[PDB]
Formats: C-alpha cells, structure tokens, sequence
C-alpha cells in the first residue's frame, strides 16, 4: 500500500451515508454489521493489526488468543523454526519429523507435546469502545458507503420501494469502487517494490524464507567480484 | 487521605447517573473506575502499612493518569496560593541619601 | 467466639493468631479448646482435616479467664510451608456449654479464619501502577487481578472455600515475596 | 599485601573534611568536588607534599558505590570447646592415656599440605574428676602451645569454670596446678590468635586448627575420647592491619611501584594511615567509555578510607558530601 | 497539623506490633 | 464513641447492636442516653425522625461501666420489617459533657451507623461469579454487582445518606431471603 | 450431609418448573442434574462407607464444577464470618510511659 | 503567613526566599518555624518529603519580632542542583497557636511556593520571535510552549503538582 | 512528612490519654 | 491524611527516645 | 473432623442407652 | 457438635461389622 | 454431616480404648 492507514471511528461512515434521504434509518448497529461484512469480503491484510503472542503447548494442544482472526506463522520459541500445516491424519493418536500445526477454534493442534510457540496473528484495530476501527482512506470510505447503500437498496428493491435502474446504478458504482479499493490496498509501495525486486532477481535462488519468519524475503542478493 | 474517598464517590455516582440517563458506559472507563476504587480501599485498609514514600510517589503519579481520562474522574483541586512567577511587594527605604562603599542602603 | 487479629507478620516470618471468646453474659462457661491450622492442600469442608499442619491445645500453655483469650506467633518456616504461596485455614473450638438463655444462632462452637499474604498482591499492584505510569493505559491483567481477588473474597465470605482454593491455586499461586 | 585489581585501585585517606579547595591545610584531608551539571566527580586531597586530585569519575559510568563498616572487615577468632564425651565415660577411667592432638593446616606455608601437629597428654588416675582432668590438660597444652620457645603464636587456650560459665581464665606455660583453684572446670576453650604483622611484607593471615582426639579403650573397644564443638567467636582482629597494607599497595599506582628496592636510593612515600586505628571503606567502582565505535570498558575504582569511632561519624559525613555534590545514592552505613 | 481518631488508630496498630506485655518477658 | 459490632445475624433474626463509649480519660462524664432505630422509609436529614422504628433509653436500667457499654439484640419479627429489604439507621445519643482540652470534633454527642444484610447480595453476586473464569469476555454482571455494593458503601461512609437510599431502593429493595423459622431449631 | 438433598431438591424443582413454563431443557444440563442426584443417592446410602477424606475432597471438587454451570444448580451459601483481610480491634494501653530495654511496653 | 518575594536571582546563582507572617492582630503568638526545600525529584503530596534538599531552622540564626520575618539567599551551586532545570518547592511552618477569634480556614500552619528559572523561557521566546521576524509566520512550537506554560500555571494554582512535574519534565527539560 | 514537635506532643498526649 | 512506613518509623523512634 | 471429647461421650451415652 | 439420629444409625451400622455375638466364639 | 472412613476409625478405636 502506498498510503498509510490512519484510523478513524465507525460513525465517520454515517457522516456520509445519511446525506442520502433514503439512508436516514441506518444506525451504528447496522453500520457495525455491514462494515464487518465489507472488511471480511474484501480480505485486505493491511486493515488488520499485526500482533505476536506466545503460548504454551500442554500435549499437542494450546490455548489460542481471544482476538485472533488469522495466523501469519507459528514457530518454536526456543529454536525459531517455523511450523507448517499439518497434513497428518493421526497426529496425537499412537499405535500399539518436521513440526507442524493446525488451528480450528480457540485450540491449536501442534505436533509437539510440551513447548512454547510464537504465533504472529492478525486482529482488528478497536476503539476506546469495543467496536471496529476503520481506515479513513476516502476510497475505502466511499466503497464501504456504496456497500451499505447497495445492501439497503437491495432490501428496498425486494420490497419494491426502489426502481430497478437505481439498484443497477448502485451495483455498478459499487463494483467499480470495490475493484478500485482492492487495487489501492494491494499494489505495492516503492519500499515494498524494493523488497519484491530483491526477492525476484536472485542469481542463487533463496527458497527457505519460511523457516525464518520471512525475515530475509526482501534482502538483496550480493555476489562477490572475482 | 479523605480525598480518594471524595473522588471515588463522585466517580461512581457519575457512573450510575450515566447508566440512569443512558444505558451504556464504556468498559474502558469502567476499568478506570475499578482501578480507582481498588486503590482507595488499598490505601484506606490494612495494606497502607507496606508503602514507602517512593511507593507513594509512584501511586500518585500513576493515579494522575486517571485524572482527566474520563468525565467520571476529574482533576482534584487543592487550596493553593502559589504560582510560577510571584509578586514582589518589598519596599525601598534608603537612609538620608546614603550609600555603602559600593552600593545603596536602607533602614 | 471471634478473632481479634489474624494476619501474617509484616516481616513474613510469623503467622499471628489472637482469639477471644465473646464477652456475653451467657458465655462465661465457654472457653477455648484448640487451634488447628490447615492449608489449601489438606483443607476439607467438614471440619478440620486429618494430618493437619499444626495442632495446638490450649490447656498445655496455661497452668480461668486465661483460657478465654489466646495469642500465638507461629514461625511459618517451622511449619515447613511457603509464607507467600499458602492459604492457611485456622479453626478454633470452644469446649464449653453456653447458658440456656442463649439466643438462637449464637451457640456456634467452631469458627474459621482464612489467611493469605498481602505483600505479593501489593507488589503486583505496584508493578501494574508502574506500567500505568507509562502511556496512561490500564493493563487488562490489572483489572483481571482485581476482579479475581474480588471473586476469592466473595467465595470466602460465602463459605465456598473449595472453589476459592481452585481460583487461588490457578491464578495467584506463583507469587514473589 | 598484594591484592587483585579491576585494572586499577586507587586509595585516598579521609583524615578530615574541609568542603572547599582553599581550606586544605593538613595532610590527609579530602574535598569531594563536582560541577552543578552532574557529569564529573573527583576528589582533591592534601598529600604530604602538595594538593593531589583523583581521577575524574564520569557519574553516569558508575557501577557500584557501596560503603562498608569497620566491623564487616574484622576477623573473628574461632573457638573450640573440648570436653569429655559422656556417652563413652563421664569420668576419666584410671588406666588409659588421654591425648589431644591439635591439627594445624597452614603452619609456615600457604598450603593445607603445610601442616603442623601439636599435642597435649594426661594420664588419668583414680579419684580424678572431670574438673581435675581439665586442670591437668590445660597445663599440658600451655606447656606445648603457649611456651616461650615456640616460633609463632599458634593458639590461645582458656579454662571455663561452671560457676562463672562465661569469663575465661587464661592458662600459659607459667601457670601451676595451685593457681587454678576451682572444682567445677567443665571445658577447655582453645582460641585462634593474631599472627605477627610487618607493614607490607608480612600481611594479616592466620593459622587454623582442628582439635582431634586419641582413643581410650574403655571396655575392650577403642572408643574416641572426646568431642570438640565450635563455639561462637568473641575476640576480633581489628581493621588496622588490613587497611595499612591496603594503602601500602594502592600508593604504587600514583607513585613508585618499588617501595624500598635499592637502599641508597628510594623515593620515600609518607603514609597517612595509622595501623592501630580501625577504618571504614567506601569503594566507588566506575569505568571508561569512548564515544565512538570503541564502547569497550576500562574498569577503575577509587577506595576512600575514613576512621571509625564506634558511631561511624567520620565516614557518614564523607558519604553525605559525596551524595549532594555528585548526586549518587551511597547507602549510609 | 490536625489528627483525627482514625490516624491515631493507625498509630496504635503500628505501635502494637512493637510492644508486648509483662507475660512475654 | 464508636461501634464495636454492627451486624444482622445471618439467620435473619437479630439486628445486633453493640456500642461502647471510647476509652480515653476525657470520656468519663459522657454516658449513653438512648438508642434510636430508624429505616430508609422514615429517614430525616438531621437527627432521628419523629416517627422512629424503635427507641431504647439506656438510663432505665442499673444506674457506671454498665452504661458505658450497651448491647441490643432486637428480634426483627417484632419490628414488623423485612431483614433483607430493609436498611437500618442506628442513632446513639450521648448523655454528659466531655472534659475540656479534648481535640475538637471528638466531642460529637451523636453517632450514626448504617446496617444492611449482605447475604442476599452475595446470593445475587454468586450468579455472576463464574464470569470471572471465562476469558475473552468482560465479567459485566460481576462488575455491575461490585459497583452496586460499592456505591452504597461509599455513599454511607461519606455521609451522603439520601443518595444511599436512592441507590438502595433502585437496586436491593427487591431482595428475597428465607424468613427466620419462628419455631427455633435443634443444632449445636 | 443434609445439603446435597436440598441442592438436588431445588435443582429438580427448577428443572420441572422450566418444563412447565417451557417444554425443553438442555440435555447437556439434564446430564449435570443426573450426576448431581446420583452423587446425592450414593453419599446418602450404604455406599458412603467406602469414602475416605481424599475421596471426599475429590468428590467435593468435582461437584463444584456443577455449581454455576446451570441455573438449576447454584452456588451453595454457608454460614461464614471470615475474609481474606481480617480486622485489627486490638487496643493500645501504655504503662507509665515505660519503654522496655528495646521495645515499648503495654499491660 | 505569606511570601514577600520568592524568586531566583537574575544572576542565576542565588535562590531568594523572603517569608513573613501576616500583619493581622491574631498572629501575634504565631512565629516562623522552618524552611524545607524540595525539587521535582523528592516532592511528596503530604508535606515535605524525607531526605529533603535543604532544611533550615530559624532559631539558629537569631539569638521575638525578628523571628516573624526571615530572608534567605541560598547559593544554588552549594545545593548541588541545576539552577536552569530545577523546580524548587519551598515549605514554611509556624510553630504557633493563633487566638480563638480566627475566622475559619485562615489557621493553616504550612504554605508552599513553586520556583523555576525564567531565563530559559525568555531565551526560547526570543528565539521564536526571531523566527517570526523571518517571513512573519508563527511557529507552532511557540504556541505549544505558551499553552504548556499556561497548563503548568493552572496545575500549580490548582495544586496539581504531580501532573505539573510531568509536564515540566516532559516538555521543558527533555 | 516533616513532623513538627507540637505534633509529637499531640501524639503522646493522645497515647497517654488511655493511660 | 495519609501515613507511610517512614512516618511510623519516625513516630515510634521519637516515642522510644523520650521513654 | 476432630471429635473433641464430649462428642465421644455423646456417642458412648447414645450407644450405652439401648445397651 | 450436634448429632442427629441418622448419624447414630451410621455409627451403629459401622460398629456392627466388627462385633459378634457370644455364640460366635 | 458426613462421615468418612477415618471418622469411623477414630470413633471405634477410641471406644475400644475406653473398654
């Protein structure tokens, strides 16, 4: 992302929606739901807060933090070796190698019995109130406004209170701005393009940045002169 | 102290007044109320004998983070007669137009 | 009966018990019998457990109003338990028949007194306040500790001691003092 | 003596405090000087031939500054209560030979392979009680260990009566059987003694011992005879001989590294310490760092020494003048 | 500098820890 | 003057009162005049109401340390009030003159103490107790009950009694408990 | 015991009260009711003679997992007068301003 | 009891303290007791702290109306503190009972007066004015300094010395 | 704190008050 | 009003000094 | 449980009743 | 501490296990 | 009230001690 994620409170979207006389019955209760829906449907990683938190494994199982939504990586606390997805179907079940993990709910199923693991996970930036906190990027705000507008007009059109042309125009505008926001939050910055360039041009390829925490994904690959 | 009492009473009374007018107070501020009254009962109980003056300094300087944090807690006002720049009310009274070997003199 | 003072000494070396019998005109015939100390490991609901930490008999000390007041200073390191990480339960018994005009409900022979060390909680509060002094944000662990202490207080005042032991052992067991 | 250093150790004697530079008149005074921006502490002293300064302590580069009293540097003289073992025989039996062996371990050398063994012996008789036996063995040890021919003072021996039970009656090689008139002697206390001290050449070290017993065959069995239990010490060796050899060493940094080597031609340093006075020690250990890539440390220390009078008056004034001038929290002893 | 009854109570509870009775000699 | 034991028996029978004059040597001539029991429904800002719930003159007894220490053990059924949904005000009136040179503000002729039954409040709090265990959620009920109790405590010990009744009526006037079984029970 | 009987009676009465107002209770909660009255039956019969104090400890600590689990089973309330921080009602009675050799002295 | 002048000398070498007792008729029995100096490091809310910077007892100077007025001039370098980055707190005490006719609230033994050096503030204002001379734009640091000084003034006059020191240390030292 | 003497006299006055 | 440990230390030491 | 002596005496008394 | 009838019944039921009648000698 | 085995051991042993 070229731009920065300056955070603002949720009713900044209701500043903008309620200009429209047909969206005057929207509330913070509706804003919260549709904003979470938009955050998830877009799936932009720059909107989440990067956090690292260590837990202990009792026996191939560990308690997971409360605010976790996705896991960037899991590693062993003492070695630093990262973990992979567990393809095994019989992990903690005995009969009569390289470590791995799996996460479903509040439980993480590792292949280690008793060890501490570091989890780099993503969460949502919250407000002083326990509510989501949205970027103030006007592209993001306009796209979220159009999302909420499109949902409300879909309801009104199912009722027959909106002309079909109106809903078609709203959907067209929302689709274009959804593409625009997706590209805005995804296209690399200049500093990120240096990382991508250092990853791309490698006379001797580096294919083991997963073992580390992708620390050296972006380091330059310096060849000595002979 | 006798003042942590007043601040705590004011804070919780304001809390319940808000819950009377509205039906919601930020739990990020209920945390501050909890810390405040927990500290006051800590300092007005049998655990006030374990505090040094350094501990008193730390406790006061940590409680002052709660001062203007929310409307429930306010900056306490003490009886003060000082300021950063004071007034000079001294008066000048020399003796029959005299001086010392280097400078002026008074009564 | 009742407790005069029941605390661990400020030097973290003695466990002070001071018991007295009620001054009532119908409790002349009531004396003190014994003092039984239990920890969170040996505690049982129905009276003092067997194999108690420290059994004390009052007629050994004295050679009658002396029997109605008792004080002790038990060196905790002689009891072979941690003064920081132990939850002492102090039972007391009467060995006496109150008068026939005793109001309903006062003729309780046994009492119970719970003891914990308050230094570790004090140091934890100072650590959390020091964290607060930076950037004026309250750690969530601090609120959690306060409310967990309130939970243990409610459990003790309501007589639900086993769950109080559960909470204590789970939450506050690792204490520095 | 020769001590180990953390790359230097400099000593300054605080015989008086003067609080200003122009008041240094007597040799041995001290003025802790520092600037108002607390960046440098240094100590101006009046040496016996001029005003000297200390090294410039960078006050942020301090590691520890702890002042130690005069009683924490005094050697306690260990005792040994030698008694009859009651489970073998309460009274001495009339046939066996009763020998006590004292086992020294650093007799002339420094090693515990350089040992020494001195003895005491009594032949026990019928009618000899426990008190008449201890009267016979303290004379036998004083004629061995406290004689006028021994090359070094090894131990000091005393007897204890049961009526007094605390005061020592000393027994030396002139004491007779008729001098000690008591029928209630119940132990023989053997105490370590103070070895000689020549300034800088023969330092303060001691000779330790352990009383060991021979066997009395009480009933066809070679039972050991006694039991030696260590008592708490009573006599102290004061701090005068340690600091006088500590100043004698630490003057070699600011001065001549030899002290008398070649004797038409010395630079005779005049010292300020009295070896018969007890002293308090404050040791400020700081280091050096260049403000560059070389952040590597050059450790130093400055030892200040002030006289103890029992209430630590001369050192507590020295600590407070360092506290306000330099802004350090040295704990007042 | 005024003292209330409560402050004196704190002074009592502090001093009681240091003092003991005739029987404790 | 001070309170030694101010409590309602957990069997919901007895409002226990145990008052004693302070032991300092200026308080000889001060005695106890009367004990007035008052409730939240008949409270007045200053002094006891003119329609109290119970009056007890101390001097109608042995006539000196027996005066200086008094204890009442009123049966609440006789008072015709609920032990749990009732909050009592205990006024103790002194009879005498403290000797001069006492620090001022110690010579307070009247003292007041508030009484409530905490057992039903602990019953309500135990419901939300287990919210303390669960993480990822705020124990909102536990915090609410703690703040409800602490409001009454704070408003009592500051002397802000009227707001204390307002909170008591809002929160705990609908408390329920097992009424004492008038036929006494065999136990011991 | 005489209290497991009361707890069980209350629990099943609440259970059938819910089945009167509603027509459904969680069978995950009926399982806890079943455990509760099975323990009540077992401890109040000929099977209690096999109970040691360790067994009693384990049984009580297992039953207290049922305490606030449902609305039917509730935390029992016992007669207690203690707390984690007890009061200090000792009084100070100095004698003839007499300090001892080191400490102060009272009656 | 009040302050006549409580100022740091213009030469930045002395800390001037000139205290006096009020002239009203019923402080005739009241005198001056002591002067205790504290800095931003050793202050405590409940009166002067332990291990203070400088204690002064006024019987020592004199050998009764002379004791009602006192004047001190402390060489700041002798106190081993920085005259430019130090905020001094000056306590005073009375050791005397007023009459029984005193109006309520006037009988208070202790007072307090805060002290700072205005030379660094003067230099900062001159620097910011020099910046303003170039292009006639107001630097925002100047307004920040003005408002933070006013904040410390409000904290001092309301008695909220802890947050006052917090602002001082955070802004006018570091 | 910095106790004055008269405060100490108050303390002992009130302690010997229960003499 | 509030006391710390040091305040109690001063008070008790001053008591013992004059007893 | 401790079973202080009067409890044992009560048990004896009851048992010895229908003895 | 108060004992009621069922506690006594349990005590007798326990003691009956240890004891026999005269015919059982 | 609830007895464990140890309670019965105490009661029976103490009764035999008094017989």
């Amino acid at each position: 992302m070229v731009n920065n994620i300056n955070w603002v409170k949720l009713p900044v979207i209701l500043d903008r929606l309620l200009r429209h006389p047909l969206l005057t019955d929207l509330n913070l209760e509706t804003a919260i739901q549709y904003t979470l829906d938009f955050i998830s449907a877009m799936g932009l990683p720059n909107v989440y807060v990067d956090k690292i938190e260590t837990i202990d494994i009792k026996e191939y199982r560990g308690e997971l933090p409360c605010d976790l939504i996705s896991i960037n990586q899991v590693r062993l606390h003492k070695n630093g070796i990262a973990l992979r997805a567990m393809t095994d179907n019989f992990n903690a079940y005995p009969t009569h190698g390289e470590p791995s993990f799996k996460t479903q709910g509040r439980v993480i199923f590792t292949s280690i019995k008793h060890e501490k693991v570091d989890i780099s996970y993503k969460a949502i930036m919250l407000d002083d109130e326990g509510l989501p906190l949205i970027p103030d990027n006007p592209i993001f705000l306009k796209t979220l406004e159009l999302y909420i507008k499109k949902e409300w007009f879909t309801i009104l059109f199912d009722m027959g209170k909106i002309s079909p042309a109106v809903l078609n125009n709203t959907q067209q505008e929302y689709a274009f701005k959804a593409g625009q926001c997706n590209n805005e939050f995804v296209i690399p910055s200049v500093s990120e393009m240096e990382a991508i360039t250092n990853m791309w041009n490698q006379l001797i390829p580096r294919v083991t940045e997963f073992r580390r925490g992708f620390k050296n994904l972006g380091d330059k690959e310096y060849i000595r002169v002979h | 102290m006798d003042k942590m009492l007043e601040i705590s009473e004011e804070a919780i009374t304001r809390y319940f007044t808000t819950l009377s007018q509205f039906g919601y107070k930020k739990y990020s501020d209920v945390d501050k109320i909890i810390v405040l009254f927990f500290m006051e009962e800590m300092l007005a109980g049998e655990m006030s004998y374990y505090v040094t003056q350094d501990d008193y300094r730390n406790i006061v300087n940590a409680l002052y983070c709660l001062a203007g944090s929310t409307c429930m807690i306010d900056f306490p006002m003490f009886e003060s007669y000082d300021t950063l720049v004071h007034s000079n009310n001294r008066t000048f009274v020399p003796r029959i137009t005299e001086d010392s070997i280097l400078r002026s003199t008074e009564d | 009966m009742h407790f005069n003072e029941l605390r661990i000494s400020q030097d973290n070396r003695f466990l002070i018990i001071d018991v007295s019998v009620d001054n009532q005109d119908y409790f002349e015939d009531v004396l003190l019998d014994s003092i039984v100390i239990d920890t969170q490991d040996t505690f049982v609901m129905n009276g003092p457990s067997d194999n108690p930490l420290y059994i004390y008999n009052v007629e050994d000390a004295y050679d009658t109003q002396q029997m109605k007041n008792v004080r002790l200073e038990l060196n905790i390191q002689d009891l072979k338990v941690s003064p920081c990480s132990t939850m002492f339960f102090v039972y007391v018994k009467s060995k006496g028949t109150p008068s026939t005009d005793t109001p309903c409900g006062f003729d309780k022979d046994q009492i119970l007194g719970t003891v914990i060390n308050l230094q570790p909680i004090y140091k934890q509060t100072l650590k959390y306040l020091k964290e607060v002094e930076c950037d004026c944000n309250i750690p969530k662990g601090f609120i959690d500790m306060i409310l967990k202490l309130k939970a243990i207080e409610l459990c003790v005042r309501t007589g639900n001691y086993p769950q109080a032991i559960k909470y204590w052992n789970k939450f506050f067991i690792k204490n520095n003092c | 003596m020769v001590i180990s250093i953390n790359q230097v150790r400099q000593l300054y004697v605080a015989k008086a405090l003067k609080a200003n530079t122009a008041a240094l008149t007597t040799a041995g005074d001290i003025v802790p000087k520092a600037d108002t921006a607390k960046t440098t502490l240094y100590f101006q002293s009046m040496s016996p031939a001029g005003i000297v300064a200390s090294d410039k302590i960078n006050l942020k580069h301090v590691l520890y500054a702890k002042a130690t009293p005069s009683e924490a540097l005094a050697h306690k003289l260990v005792r040994y209560s030698v008694t009859l073992d009651a489970d073998v025989s309460a009274t001495p039996v009339a046939g066996q030979n009763y020998i006590l062996r004292l086992a020294f371990r650093q007799y002339i050398g420094l090693s515990e392979e350089d040992q020494y063994f001195k003895y005491g012996e009594v032949i026990a008789r019928s009618g000899m009680t426990a008190s008449d036996f201890y009267k016979k063995m303290a004379i036998s040890l004083a004629k061995n260990l406290e004689n006028k021919t021994e090359s070094t003072p090894l131990v000091n021996i005393y007897l204890i009566s049961a009526a007094a039970a605390s005061t020592d009656v000393p027994v030396t090689s002139a004491t007779k059987e008729s001098d000690l008139t008591a029928t209630d002697y119940n132990q023989i206390i053997i105490e370590e003694t103070e070895q000689p001290w020549v300034l800088g050449m023969m330092p303060q070290a001691f000779i330790p011992f352990t009383p060991q017993f021979l066997t009395i065959t009480v009933d066809g069995e070679d039972r050991l005879w006694g039991v030696a239990t260590v008592v708490t010490p009573t006599k102290t060796v004061p701090d005068g001989h340690l600091i006088a050899d500590l100043e004698y060493f630490c003057m070699g940094a600011r001065g001549d590294i030899y002290r008398g080597m070649g004797y038409p031609n010395i630079i005779k340093t005049t010292y300020l310490v009295d070896p018969g006075a007890v002293y308090d020690v404050l040791d400020i250990h700081y280091f050096y760092t260049g403000s560059n890539e070389s952040v590597q440390k050059s450790e130093k220390t400055i030892t200040l020494v002030a006289v103890d009078d029992g209430s630590h008056t001369a050192m507590n004034a020295l600590i407070g003048a360092i506290n306000t001038a330099s802004g350090l929290t040295i704990a007042t002893l | 500098m005024f003292f209330t009854q409560e402050d004196y109570r704190k002074i009592e509870k502090w001093l009681l820890a240091n003092s003991r009775k005739d029987t404790d000699f």
